[PDB]
């Protein structure tokens, strides 16, 4: 039963900020990592970071 | 062949025999309510010993078959069994027996005893 | 020719398997009849006698990142945690709405949220209360989400907060490990050895010699020391991992203190129970520090980034401060003299080292706190009572625990981790296997039975 | 001279049967936590027994080294042994006949069924 | 009839080993506090076990009287016995040869290899 | 109630109101009994 | 809650089979088995 549910999110003006966020169950939350990753249409994918729900930490891509 | 036990149950001694060697390994197969799980083991192990030390008393602590020296008599029970041994077969001859486990026993230790001493002075006069 | 099968009981061989490992100690007592260490570990069996026997010839695989007993030290840490606030006092009537101005705070370390912290309790005889108050150190009391001038403890309003019986203050206590009948353990008597692969020198023991309870993050203390040189343990799948374990040859001395003097006072609760906490400060104001050697500081990095290219044999090596999350995980956490320290350790890895002693102390600065959330469990936090006078101590720093992240150029970074309290086991573990043995199989053999 | 376990281990089989005696006898030696204690210990226990058991199903139940009746052959392991017999040594040979004790262990059980058969007859002829 | 144990007790040796049986046989006889009749029963079992697997070291697992071929010499106990066998008995003649137990047992484990080795070539040359 | 306590009890109810109840195949009901009772009569083999 | 200091005003609701009349006014009311034994709630997880 692991599920993950994320919102949506509203269109911006440039220089504003957004918050976006995901829940998720079916496993202990503090058991694993997770990543966040980005594409747009017409592009490739590209990997943002990662957040240790554990404690913890993040790392980013530069 | 996994039988494991009682299969045969309803067959003549004969022949029933055969699968001695299953019924006598299968035997050994072993939050507070789990106290209960340990209770039940240390049993079977208990139990399992005092039946070997048993035929170790009476001298056949290696075997599944074994034949000693104290004579069959009529004062127990009273079957000619050349038929009866192969057609009767294991339940009804311990009901039919029942009331002598108590006093054939006495008798195995008796024999096994004498011999014991009859082996030492043979040993002794070497 | 003309063989036959033979049957032989008492062959030493032996598979890998999974058991349950039992604990064994030293000589003395704690004598405190305490259920969980007097009863726990002081009622166990002692002095187990390591009499290690070589074998000659034998070659066997050891694997430190994956075995069965890291994961019991674990539960046994857990375990005695858990049942050493069993019979002491909760402080469920101390969540109450506080009225703490720090009026009389003489520094900016305490006007923050110490002084004269005051609340409503009632005691002894339910009819009657009093207003009393105490001194709480500023990292675990909050604002009410109210008006400013109200307060609450940390974590009341979610969990349970007990505080601990001065009987069951618990220091370090090495515990040994011994295998059940039918098991023994396996130790790789390699000084070079890096958690995997074979060891061509294998030795076994009746027990492992003890391993002390220690739980940090950033830096591994008190513990032993590596043979040779200088050992980094990684793992060798992919080069995205978790965790880095340095192992040092040579320890580097921590000097740490709390260098004010606390008064302890104590406000009765009932009958049989009291909440403790701190009274008048004495008596001018310094914060918590510890004092490294330089020299020995800078040595010892440039010799863990000589060992660490190994891994990563190509461009520069740079180290980084903490880059976030909660304390544990930033900071260096230690428990010298029964409190807590969090301190500062973002001064002591800005070095940058490239290809081609009790002199000038480096010194950080160190804060505390009282309730702690372990490491070991959720939803039920622990208090802790101040600790009169000063506090001093001393300890031997024996290895790092890193990570790794990107850099902003062609070079690797590396940064202090921690928060896994299994890594610090396993950084001790590392050496045993544990094993069953089969002493019954056949061969072939010259020889008949008679019938007769 | 307590040899512990597994002394040897790296040697020969020549040689390594010289230990048979102490790995036999050093395998029976053995606040909610302790109920663990129990629980190992009667593990080691019917463990134990079970082998014991076996044994005495074989017909060796009184020894350490026992030699039967089964005749050896090439459908199982595959070595002359001549010299590898002192040179291989057990964690290898378990290794290279891995596939049969299931096997084995079955002709085993036929050879001493046999046997006990042939003895009644004998002594009934008696 | 029951006897219980140490019937006899007070007896010369003679005399004494009529009721080896009796003491053998009654030896396996067997709310958190009842975690001690568990174990209490563990240990009574792992010491049986003990004892029955040295006698099978030594080559006695089938009997209570068992005759060795370790000579008895003088550098153990003292006595001639020609009447002492008969009239001492069992605890002074433990605490007699108190100091010796730890060297006799060493000497049984090794005439029972030396006869196993014996065997073993007999067969071989068979 | 408290810190990891809290009462569970209703709230708003949606949205017109229905008494709960279940369902019964009438043939089904009636062959099963008259089944039973041609059964029942054999340890009461008298009167109706 | 959460507190001990303070005490706000609650409702809900509840099935009717679980409520009974004070033994008094006609406008008070209590939990049916409250006055002689021990209610307690279940966890979501020990759903059985
Ligand atoms: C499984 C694997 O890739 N093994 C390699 C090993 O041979 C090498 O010595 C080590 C250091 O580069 O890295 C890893
Ligand atoms: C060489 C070294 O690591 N230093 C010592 C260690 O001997 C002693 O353990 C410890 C106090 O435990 O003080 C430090």
């Amino acid at each position: 039963q692991v599920q993950l549910v994320q919102s949506g999110a509203e269109v911006k003006k440039p220089g504003a900020s957004v918050k976006v966020s995901c829940k998720a169950s079916g496993y202990t939350f503090t058991s694993y990592y997770m990543h966040w990753v980005r594409q747009a249409p017409g592009q490739g994918l590209e990997w943002m970071g990662i957040i240790n729900p554990s404690g913890g930490s993040t790392s980013y891509a530069q | 062949v996994f039988l494991g036990f009682l299969g045969a149950a309803g067959s003549t001694m004969g022949a029933a025999s055969m699968t001695l060697t299953v019924q006598a390994r299968n035997l050994l197969s072993g939050t507070v309510w789990g106290i209960k799980q340990l209770q039940a083991r240390v049993l079977a192990v208990e139990r399992y010993l005092r039946d070997q030390q048993l035929l170790g008393i009476w001298g056949c602590s290696g075997k599944l078959i074994c034949c000693t020296n104290v004579p069959w008599n009529s004062s127990w029970s009273n079957r000619n069994l050349s038929e009866i041994w192969d057609n009767m077969t294991w339940l009804q001859w311990d009901k039919e027996i029942s009331n002598y486990t108590q006093i054939i026993y006495g008798l195995l230790e008796e024999s096994q005893n004498q011999q014991e001493k009859n082996e030492q002075d043979l040993l002794a006069l070497d | 020719e003309n063989l036959w099968v033979t049957v032989y009981y008492g062959v030493p061989v032996w598979k890998e398997a999974k058991t349950t490992l039992f604990c064994a100690s030293d000589a003395k007592a704690y004598e405190k009849e305490v259920h969980n260490v007097w009863a726990t570990h002081a009622c166990v069996p002692t002095d187990p006698n390591p009499q290690e026997m070589v074998l000659k010839n034998v070659t066997e695989n050891f694997n430190m990142w994956k075995n069965d007993m890291v994961d019991q030290m674990h539960e046994d840490v857990i375990s005695l945690w858990d049942q050493s606030l069993k019979p002491c006092v909760k402080l469920t009537p101390l969540c109450v709405t506080l009225n703490c101005t720090n009026a009389t705070a003489s520094n900016s370390s305490i006007i923050e949220g110490m002084k004269n912290c005051s609340f409503n309790i009632t005691t002894e005889l339910r009819d009657k209360r009093e207003k009393k108050n105490a001194l709480f150190y500023k990292l675990d009391i909050v604002q009410l989400d109210g008006n400013s001038s109200q307060y609450r403890l940390i974590n009341c309003n979610t969990s349970v907060i007990t505080q601990a019986c001065p009987k069951v203050s618990f220091d370090p206590i090495p515990i040994h490990y011994c295998a059940p009948a039918g098991y023994a353990i396996l130790k790789c008597n390699n000084k070079t050895f890096t958690g995997t692969g074979p060891c061509n020198n294998v030795s076994t023991v009746q027990c492992t010699h003890g391993i002390k309870p220690v739980v940090s993050t950033q830096l591994l203390l008190n513990g032993s020391l590596a043979e040779g040189e200088i050992i980094i343990r990684s793992e060798n799948i992919t080069k995205n991992v978790k965790t880095i374990i340095v192992h040092l040859n040579e320890s580097v001395k921590i000097e740490c203190t709390r260098p004010n003097n606390k008064t302890r006072t104590s406000i009765r609760i009932g009958p049989g129970q009291a909440f403790y906490a701190t009274g008048q400060v004495i008596g001018d104001i310094r914060e918590a520090y510890c004092n490294i050697n330089e020299s020995k500081w800078n040595e010892t990095l440039q010799r863990v980034s000589k060992k660490l290219k190994e891994y990563f044999p190509h461009k520069n090596i740079t180290f980084q401060p903490s880059s976030g999350g909660d304390l544990e995980i930033t900071t260096h956490s230690f428990n010298c003299g029964g409190e807590f320290f969090y301190c500062n350790t973002s001064s002591l890895f800005n070095r940058t080292y490239m290809a081609n002693n009790s002199t000038r102390t480096i010194t950080i600065h160190c804060r505390i706190k009282q309730i702690i959330n372990m490491w070991q469990e959720v939803g039920r936090a622990m208090y802790a009572p101040p600790i009169a006078g000063n506090i001093t101590c001393i300890s031997n720093i024996t290895g790092l625990l890193l990570t790794r992240d990107y850099g902003k150029n062609n070079t690797e970074t590396f940064r202090p981790g921690g928060g896994n309290m299994k890594d610090n086991w396993r950084s001790e573990l590392y050496k045993y296997k544990v094993v069953k043995i089969e002493p019954l199989g056949v061969a072939p053999t010259r020889c008949k039975r008679r019938v007769v």
